């Protein structure tokens, strides 16, 4: 129970770092404060700047939905 | 304003927003953006050095 | 490309003359290399659903005597390269 | 239920079945072979292993846990851990803080955190002792924290 | 194909009978004198003026976008001037007033037929 | 298609121009920096989005913002 | 001259420390084996 | 012609350029400003073809490299020569092999990790060998402990050399390109000097130490009475008793009267069933033969006598008519670029490989190593990995090639670039190939799968159902089996028992039995060719379209690690010819993943296990293949389900570490998954977020904090995806048949 609880708790707080994350930079981060402009699920900036896979705020979906998967795993 | 101070700059946009810099250029030539400042710290592109206008533009002492 | 498809039987002759009388017994052919094959093919020729895997004189001599008789043909169209 | 460690049977049951368990092993070579003298090491080491568990609280499983709330009986468990890591981390976190606040202002760096200054890392490496005298002697006078760095829109 | 689809048809003119690369792939015979390349698309077009003139000089060369119709366009060299150098008659559009700190926020756009720069 | 607009962070540098294999910026005279260019997109009908602008544009955050906007044939850039 | 500036490095620094750190636990468990104590 | 031009005094050996990191790319130097120039200094580290273009000094950087890999080559060996001359049983090994497990490594005892010594007879304990070292010894005649001392020092000796040696071929004496491309004198030194000297130097140690020593043992002696290897050559009286031929001497050799060699020298085959390996007088005589057919094959070729070939000439009358130019323009090609004789060297080293994998099963070379099974289980398995990555480093440096070094002015109308005037039809047929492959090997297993699932057993592809019987793997199988009296005259047995005869029983264990091939076996060897297929689909399309693509025109002048071009086009993420690598190394994965699972389930089922009395049989899992391999249920409860709980029941015994290379290799192999299917767009501000919590305490580090690149973000997803998927079937493997072997 103690173990596992704690496994639960990660699961949580990863997964609301993941969705409170892109929740929260949904709108503009340091990298891209474009970010607003260009809606919900736009892909990417290109390589532009060091790289620029799964900017949006649909990866923070994208990701705790893995994370979903597992934690309820 | 002048050339040497240290800059803060207030445009949120900026990687440098809240952070201060040194100028290197001020340009008196009616340029929208005059006001070539480096810094310490780089951001993405490699490239600390960017400009700047009058307003975005605080000096300190 | 094809520019000389002149001859193909003069492969054959030679491809079974170099190999028939060439006996070199102890092997499958105790006779020449073509004549334990153009022997054991008129045994299975007139319908004859035999022939298994472990027919030797036929299955064996089929692509040890082909695998001669299309290098030989190919290099028979080799031979129309000094033309 | 959490019973006391020394007197819990199933407990006592693991004892028998890795001293006999581990001595399956001991019936294979002779007196003096330095296999078996290290089976005698071993045997030690359980004996010794077991004995001293002998105020933890090894409940149904004969497994021995712990307690986290600080009872002051089971201090020992984890409390005074606490209190040793948390001043060994401190220890680094402060060790690494004051480093990076003193190569923040040098001639290149950049190049202090590839090549570490040796000198001034192991002034620091060692003086990072007293920190959490340092630390609040350091908080009190307006420098342990910061204000008005970068931050993105809104 | 070239019955539905606008095929590019590179022009230009040499020097000497060098050898390039395609954008297809594999090298090509490069004609002397004058020779044309009918090809796909725009970037294959332009990445093969890259690939001659950060080569050696190649210039007055452009494209025919042939389109299915059957008239040309100009593309490239456009005004017989080079495009990171500047001639003065380039009429500018695509551009707004200040940077992006300036743009509308999107729930400004929101149920209107706009766009979250323009201003 | 996509629709490029450029700021007026654009001091000039061609980075952009030199940067896109596709001849959609050009380089428009336009008093208002030291080097008096600032960069157009005309031809954002051939614009394919690449962002290989974006790369090569040294303002202090990107003069030159490329809009994924519709999908044509060219802007899809297939080849058939 | 040079060479200890080589031992100044990163990894080399992080190896001829966290090979002393893992000394530290090594030899302080064979010395005190099973340390569920205190 | 043919001359030696060294400089020498090139570069000084001084420690200062240790202290500027990065010293070499004249891109890197600058210092990092960001975390990326961390791990570019570690991925631009040996891209000497990328420092500079001179190729002169590339190539002595890369030439003086080589003595550093044959320098950690030779402490590896020594190391092992070593750790079998101290820590090892090898001694009580070789007394009676058949019962004492093998093993060198003796763990320290810490905490726990002293139950890894398994005890494994011979007085001493200690985790168990699978490499099969000492099956390479008892070839070789390693008697007692002095020579495997000996026999390390001189392995630090010659790792000595070596590093000397790259020492003095970079700084102090380094060579001219002129050197360098003199390629008719490279291979008629490697055919000649290295491998033919190599073999028959062997073949001098095989008839004048091995056949005496595995001689004395096969008699059974124990190793106190056998005399020194060194005691034979003193006098011939000690082996004319063993092989009165050599009573003789050489003049039966130089007279021709090689009847008289048929002692030492035989061509018999087979297997000797008193030790379970080849017969050491046919391997002596394979080396003679690989001896003089190397050497007269080192002669082909042209230096400074006017006699011999060169390259150019014979690549220039490969003139045909269906390429048009030929052939010219390849030894300018391979003499320039160092990546295109990578990528040959690594697609033939490679694929020889996997022929020793597969000869090493089949023909076990070594005496008793097919009684102890997981010598001979993972030397295969090793082997083919190996085999494997060094394909994919092929698909990767002809693709390299085709970035950096291709060029078009010599390189025109030939055969090279005239493939890519067609690669479209390249890449399509490979496509169509795969397709047609991948249903006809892979829906055979659903249709099976579904069949007895419906209950339909009828209709299936088993034995009893629509028979799928492979025949031309039978049928040359069976002309194997007539080889040693028909075709192969002067032979005695088979070419391996893995063909013809019945089958061999050493010490109540199999060592070869002949392998059937029925309607499962046919499917196994369709996925094999469907998933070599694929590879060659990636890593032709990753060369092919290396260079300009129909979709993107410029791949040469953005690189070959990069990580795309942008969204434009649709999105070209992950379309450089490197990335077409990164994907070859998960099919990698999984066309391994299954050679091997087809190799350790089908013997241990069609070949492995014990016999009993009266010649009974007895395998491992006990013939439940052919009735379990036509389906995925049948694959992954027999196979994956079944043979894991002799790892998973490992807990408190010797095989326990393996339990925790199973476990940790899963973790390894999910955190993989973290670097593939996220991106650095979001790390990158995740992590710029934590740099707010740092900018807070004065804590910011002053080499900026980025997340990785993009090309390094997966780099890393797929070297766990190989280190954690390889090291369970690793562990899996190795705690499978050392609980049985
Ligand atoms: C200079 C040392 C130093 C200090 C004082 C801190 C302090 C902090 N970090 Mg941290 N961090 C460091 C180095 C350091 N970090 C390094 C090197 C990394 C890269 C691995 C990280 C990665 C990191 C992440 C990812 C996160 C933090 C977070 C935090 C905060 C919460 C405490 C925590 O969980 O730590 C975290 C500790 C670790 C992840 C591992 C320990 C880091 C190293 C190994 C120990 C320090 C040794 C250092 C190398 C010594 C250098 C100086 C010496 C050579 C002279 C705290 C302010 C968290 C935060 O924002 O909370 C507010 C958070 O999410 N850190
Ligand atoms: C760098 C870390 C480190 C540290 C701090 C120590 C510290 C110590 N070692 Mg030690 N040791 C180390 C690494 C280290 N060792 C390594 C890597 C080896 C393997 C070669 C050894 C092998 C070793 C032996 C064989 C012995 C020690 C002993 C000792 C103790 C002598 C007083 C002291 C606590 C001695 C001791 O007190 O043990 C009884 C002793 O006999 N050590
Ligand atoms: C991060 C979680 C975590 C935590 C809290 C612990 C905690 C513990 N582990 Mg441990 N362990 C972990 C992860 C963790 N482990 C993992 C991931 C592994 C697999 C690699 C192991 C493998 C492992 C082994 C093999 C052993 C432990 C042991 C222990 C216990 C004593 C540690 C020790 O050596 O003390 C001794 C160390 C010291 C006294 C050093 C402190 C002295 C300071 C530095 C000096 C300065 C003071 C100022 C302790 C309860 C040991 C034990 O007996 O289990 C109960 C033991 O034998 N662990
Ligand atoms: C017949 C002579 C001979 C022999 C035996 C070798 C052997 C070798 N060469 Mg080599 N080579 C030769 C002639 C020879 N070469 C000539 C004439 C040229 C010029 C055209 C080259 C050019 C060349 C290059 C460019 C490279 C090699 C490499 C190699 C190594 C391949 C790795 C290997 O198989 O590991 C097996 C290892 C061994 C069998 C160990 C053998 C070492 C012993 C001491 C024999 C070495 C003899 C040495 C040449 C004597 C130097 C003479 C000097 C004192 C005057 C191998 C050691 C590659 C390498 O790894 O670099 C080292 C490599 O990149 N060679
Ligand atoms: C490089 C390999 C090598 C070397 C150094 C030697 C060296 C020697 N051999 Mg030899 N030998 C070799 C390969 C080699 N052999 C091979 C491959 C064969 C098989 C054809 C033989 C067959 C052979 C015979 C039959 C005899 C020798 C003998 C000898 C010794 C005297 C000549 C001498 C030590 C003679 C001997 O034992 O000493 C007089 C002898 O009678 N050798
Ligand atoms: C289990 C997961 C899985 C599966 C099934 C596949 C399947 C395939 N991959 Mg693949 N791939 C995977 C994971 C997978 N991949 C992963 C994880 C990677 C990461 C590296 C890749 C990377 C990769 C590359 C890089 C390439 C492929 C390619 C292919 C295709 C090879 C041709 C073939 O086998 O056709 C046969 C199809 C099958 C065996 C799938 C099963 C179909 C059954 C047999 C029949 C149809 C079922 C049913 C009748 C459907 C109708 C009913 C329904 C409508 C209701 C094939 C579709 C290649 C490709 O695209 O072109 C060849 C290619 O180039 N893959
Ligand atoms: C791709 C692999 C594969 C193959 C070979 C088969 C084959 C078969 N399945 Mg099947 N099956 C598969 C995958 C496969 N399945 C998968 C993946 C599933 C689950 C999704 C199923 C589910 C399934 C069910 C549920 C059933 C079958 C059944 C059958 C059998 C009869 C089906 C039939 O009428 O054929 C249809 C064949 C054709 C329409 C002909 C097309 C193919 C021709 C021969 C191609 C020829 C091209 C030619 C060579 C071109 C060159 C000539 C040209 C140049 C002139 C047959 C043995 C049935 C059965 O009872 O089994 C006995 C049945 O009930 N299957
Ligand atoms: C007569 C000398 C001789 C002898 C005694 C051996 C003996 C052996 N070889 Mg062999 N080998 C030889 C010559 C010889 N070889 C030659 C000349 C080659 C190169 C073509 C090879 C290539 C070779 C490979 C690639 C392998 C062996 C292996 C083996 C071992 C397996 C046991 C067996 O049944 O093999 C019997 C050996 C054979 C049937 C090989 C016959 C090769 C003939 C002589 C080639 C003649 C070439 C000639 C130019 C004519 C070409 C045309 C021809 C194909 C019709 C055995 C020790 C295997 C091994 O490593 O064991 C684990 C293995 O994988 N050999
Ligand atoms: C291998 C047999 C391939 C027949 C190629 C025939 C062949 O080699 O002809 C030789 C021909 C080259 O003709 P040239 O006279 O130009 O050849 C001389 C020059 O190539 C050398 O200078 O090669 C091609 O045209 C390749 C055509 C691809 C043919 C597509 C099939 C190849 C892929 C199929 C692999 C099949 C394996 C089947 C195993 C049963
Ligand atoms: C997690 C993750 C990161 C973050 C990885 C971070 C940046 C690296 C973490 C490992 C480094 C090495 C930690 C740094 C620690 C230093 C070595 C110092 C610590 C002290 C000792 C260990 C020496 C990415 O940058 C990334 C990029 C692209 C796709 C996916 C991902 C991704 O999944
Ligand atoms: S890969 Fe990810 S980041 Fe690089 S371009 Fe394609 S999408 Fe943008
Ligand atoms: S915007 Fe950036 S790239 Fe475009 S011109 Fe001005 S500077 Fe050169
Ligand atoms: S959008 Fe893509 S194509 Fe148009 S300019 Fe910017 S980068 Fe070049």
């Amino acid at each position: 129970d103690f173990l596992v609880h704690h496994a639960i708790a990660l699961g949580l707080h990863t997964t609301t770092l993941i969705l409170v994350k892109g929740a929260l930079d949904a709108r503009g981060s340091k990298l891209m404060p474009d970010k607003k402009d260009f809606g919900y699920s736009f892909p990417c900036d290109g390589p532009g700047r060091g790289g620029t896979c799964d900017i949006s705020a649909w990866d923070a979906f994208y990701l705790a939905m893995f994370w979903m998967l597992n934690t309820i795993g | 304003i002048k050339k040497g101070s240290l800059v803060k700059i207030l445009r949120p946009e900026s990687f440098w927003y809240n952070e201060v810099g040194t100028v290197v250029n001020v340009e008196t030539s009616k340029v929208l953006y005059p006001v070539l400042v480096r810094f310490d710290k780089v951001n993405y592109s490699g490239l600390n050095s960017t400009n700047f206008s009058l307003d975005e533009l605080v000096e300190i002492k | 490309y094809p520019l000389n498809p002149a001859v193909i039987f003069i492969a054959l002759i030679g491809w079974s003359a170099v190999a028939a009388i060439p006996s070199n017994i102890p092997v499958l052919g105790g006779t020449g290399l073509t004549q334990a094959f153009l022997a054991s093919i008129q045994r299975l020729l007139a319908q004859y659903p035999t022939g298994p895997k472990l027919d030797d004189p036929f299955w064996f001599y089929l692509i040890v005597y082909h695998v001669g008789l299309f290098a030989l043909l190919i290099f028979g169209q080799i031979g129309y390269a000094g033309y | 239920v959490l019973t006391p460690c020394q007197q819990s049977e199933a407990f006592h049951k693991r004892e028998i079945n890795e001293v006999r368990t581990l001595e399956n092993r001991q019936a294979n070579y002779e007196a003096n072979s330095p296999s078996y003298l290290a089976l005698q090491s071993q045997i030690d080491q359980v004996h010794k292993r077991f004995d001293k568990y002998g105020t933890l609280l090894c409940g149904q499983d004969g497994l021995p846990h712990l307690i986290t709330d600080g009872d002051w009986r089971h201090a020992r468990e984890f409390t005074i851990p606490a209190l040793l890591f948390l001043y060994i981390t401190g220890w680094i976190g402060w060790v690494g803080r004051s480093y990076l606040k003193y190569t923040k202002e040098t001639k290149n760096p950049t190049e202090q955190e590839i090549i570490l200054d040796v000198p001034m890392a192991l002034k620091y490496m060692l003086s990072g002792f007293l920190w959490p005298l340092s630390a609040w002697q350091e908080y009190r006078s307006g420098q342990l924290l910061a204000k008005e760095d970068e931050i993105t829109v809104s | 194909c070239a019955e539905t689809e606008e095929k590019y048809a590179m022009t230009w003119s040499s020097d000497q009978q060098h050898i390039f690369e395609m954008p297809t792939g594999g090298a090509a015979v490069m004609n002397s004198g004058d020779n044309l390349l009918y090809l796909a698309r725009k970037e294959q077009a332009l990445a093969l003026a890259t690939q001659l003139r950060t080569q050696f000089k190649i210039q007055d060369y452009k494209i025919y976008r042939i389109f299915p119709s059957g008239e040309v366009q100009y593309l490239h060299p456009k005004d017989g001037v080079l495009p990171y150098q500047v001639n003065k008659g380039r009429e500018q559009v695509g551009r707004v007033k200040s940077t992006i700190g300036k743009n509308v926020n999107p729930a400004q756009v929101k149920f209107t037929s706009k766009a979250t720069y323009d201003r | 298609a996509h629709t490029v607009k450029i700021y007026d962070n654009c001091i000039g540098c061609t980075q952009c121009v030199r940067a896109c294999p596709l001849d959609v910026l050009e380089m428009v005279p336009w008093d208002g920096c030291k080097a008096g260019q600032m960069a157009s997109a005309p031809r954002t009908e051939d614009c394919v989005g690449c962002k290989r602008c974006e790369t090569a544009c040294p303002t202090d955050f990107l003069s030159i913002r490329v809009y994924l906007g519709g999908e044509t044939t060219r802007s899809m850039g297939l080849a058939y | 001259m040079n060479l200890k500036k080589y031992l100044s490095t990163a990894p080399v620094v992080a190896t001829l420390w966290l090979f002393l750190t893992a000394g530290i636990l090594i030899e302080l468990n064979r010395f005190f084996p099973d340390s569920l104590f205190y | 012609q043919v001359k030696v031009v060294v400089d020498r005094d090139v570069v000084p050996t001084s420690f200062e350029k240790w202290a500027k990191p990065g010293h070499f790319s004249r891109s890197l130097a600058k210092g990092p400003k960001t975390t990326t120039w961390i791990w570019n200094l570690h991925a631009d580290a040996h891209d000497f073809d990328s420092h500079t273009s001179s190729l002169e000094e590339v190539s002595r950087k890369i030439f003086s490299a080589h003595f550093g890999q044959l320098a950690i080559i030779f402490i590896w060996l020594s190391g092992m020569y070593f750790h079998g001359a101290r820590f090892s049983n090898y001694v009580a090994w070789l007394s009676n092999p058949t019962g004492i497990k093998p093993s060198a490594q003796v763990v320290w005892p810490i905490v726990g990790q002293q139950i890894l010594n398994a005890d494994v007879g011979g007085g001493m304990q200690g985790i168990q060998i699978t490499s099969g070292l000492f099956q390479l010894w008892r070839a070789s005649g390693i008697v007692n402990e002095l020579q495997l001392y000996v026999t390390a020092l001189g392995g630090l000796g010659m790792a000595g050399l070596m590093i000397f040696a790259g020492w003095f071929h970079y700084h102090k004496a380094a060579p001219k390109l002129e050197w360098f491309q003199n390629v008719e004198s490279m291979l008629n030194h490697h055919l000649a000097g290295l491998l033919g000297l190599g073999s028959l130097s062997w073949a001098g140690h095989q008839i004048h130490v091995s056949l005496p020593i595995n001689k004395l043992l096969d008699a059974g002696v124990a190793p106190s009475s056998i005399p020194l290897p060194h005691e034979f050559i003193l006098n011939r009286n000690l082996m004319a008793e063993l092989y009165p031929s050599f009573q003789q001497g050489l003049v039966p050799f130089f007279t021709l009267n090689w009847k008289q060699y048929s002692d030492i020298l035989t061509f018999k085959g087979g297997l000797s069933p008193v030790t379970g390996g080849l017969w050491l007088t046919d391997v002596a005589h394979h080396h003679l033969a690989i001896a003089v057919l190397f050497l007269v094959a080192g002669h082909m070729y042209r230096t400074n006598w006017g006699i011999g070939h060169s390259i150019k000439q014979i690549l220039e009358a490969h003139k045909g008519p269906l390429t048009g130019e030929g052939h010219k323009g390849l030894y300018e090609i391979l003499t320039t670029s160092w990546h295109a004789n990578l990528a040959i060297n690594l697609a033939m080293l490679g694929s020889l490989s996997i022929i020793v994998a597969h000869h090493m099963y089949a023909m076990p070379p070594y005496p008793y190593l097919a009684t102890d099974y997981p010598t001979q289980l993972s030397l295969f398995t090793h082997h083919m990995w190996i085999g494997g990555f060094c394909i994919v480093g092929a698909g990767a440096h002809a693709a390299i090639y085709m970035v950096r070094d291709y060029s078009p002015t010599v390189n025109f109308n030939n055969v090279l670039d005239r493939m890519i005037r067609h690669r479209d039809a390249i890449i399509s047929h490979l496509n169509w190939v795969c397709i047609f492959l991948g249903m006809h090997s892979f829906g055979l297993y659903i249709h099976n799968d579904t069949m007895r699932a419906l209950g339909r057993a009828q209709d299936m592809f088993s034995d009893t159902a629509i028979q799928l019987q492979p025949v031309f793997a039978q049928w040359i199988q069976q002309i194997h089996t007539l080889a040693p009296g028909n075709t192969a005259v002067n032979a005695l047995a088979t070419a391996s028992y893995a063909f013809g005869a019945d089958t061999v029983t050493v010490g109540s264990k199999i060592a070869m039995m002949p392998i059937k091939l029925g309607t499962a076996d046919f499917m196994v060897h369709h996925i094999h060719a469907f998933t070599i297929h694929v590879t060659t689909l990636i890593l032709l399309k990753g060369v092919l379209y290396a260079r300009n693509s129909r979709l993107i025109p410029d791949k040469a002048n953005l690189g070959f690690r990069f990580p795309c071009d942008g969204p434009g086009r649709g999105g070209t993420c992950q379309v450089s010819a490197w990335d077409h690598v990164f994907l070859g190394l998960f099919w990698m994965y999984n066309a391994l993943s299954i050679v091997i699972f087809h190799f350790s389930w089908k013997m241990q089922s069609d070949v492995w296990g014990t016999v009993t009395s009266n010649g009974a049989i007895s395998h491992i899992t006990g013939g439940n293949f052919a009735q379990s391999a036509i389906t995925i249920n049948g694959w992954l409860r027999d196979f994956l389900w079944a043979q894991a709980s002799q790892v998973i029941q490992s807990y408190g015994s010797s095989l326990s570490a393996y339990g925790l290379m199973f476990l940790g290799a899963h973790f390894v192999w999910a955190f993989s998954l973290m670097f593939l299917f996220s991106g650095r767009g979001y790390w990158q501000e995740l992590i710029e977020s934590i740099v707010w919590a740092h900018n807070k305490l004065k804590v910011a580090p002053a080499i900026a904090p980025r997340a990785l690149s993009i090309t390094q973000g997966r780099a890393v997803g797929v070297a766990h995806y190989l280190l954690g998927g390889i090291a369970t079937t690793w562990a899996f493997f190795l705690a499978r048949i050392i609980a049985v072997g």
